[PDB]
C-alpha cells in the first residue's frame, strides 16, 4: 500500500461525500457580572461582580 | 538478364489472416492502443 509499485493512474475524481452537519446550535453568553443577583434601578445601581 | 527479373517477397500476414471480424473474438489479450466504440469511449473517457 506504500511502495511505488503501482500502475500509471491519472483519473481521480470526487467520488463520494459524507458530512457531519451542524444542524442545531447552542450559545454561551459570557459576561463579567453575576446575572442572578440584584441589579437595582437607574438612580440606585448595583454591579454584582 | 534482358527479360527474366527475380522477385524477393515477404508475407503480408496482416492482410492474409486478419480479415473480417476475427480479432474481435480474441479474449484476454493485453491491448495497448485502440480505437473505441461509443460505449467504451464514454468509459475510458475520464482517462483520456
Amino acid at each position: 500500500r506504500s511502495n511505488n509499485d503501482v500502475l500509471a493512474t491519472s483519473t481521480m475524481r470526487v467520488h463520494a461525500i459524507k458530512s457531519e452537519l451542524f444542524t442545531q446550535l447552542e450559545y454561551i453568553l459570557t459576561i463579567g457580572a453575576n446575572l442572578r443577583k440584584s441589579f437595582g434601578t437607574a438612580e440606585k445601581p448595583k454591579f454584582p461582580s | 538478364n534482358d527479360k527474366v527479373c527475380e522477385l524477393s517477397l515477404v508475407p503480408d500476414v496482416v492482410m492474409t489472416y486478419t480479415q473480417g471480424n476475427v480479432l474481435n473474438t480474441l479474449n484476454n489479450v493485453n491491448v495497448i492502443r485502440q480505437h473505441y466504440t461509443q460505449t467504451e469511449y464514454e468509459q475510458n473517457l475520464e482517462q483520456i
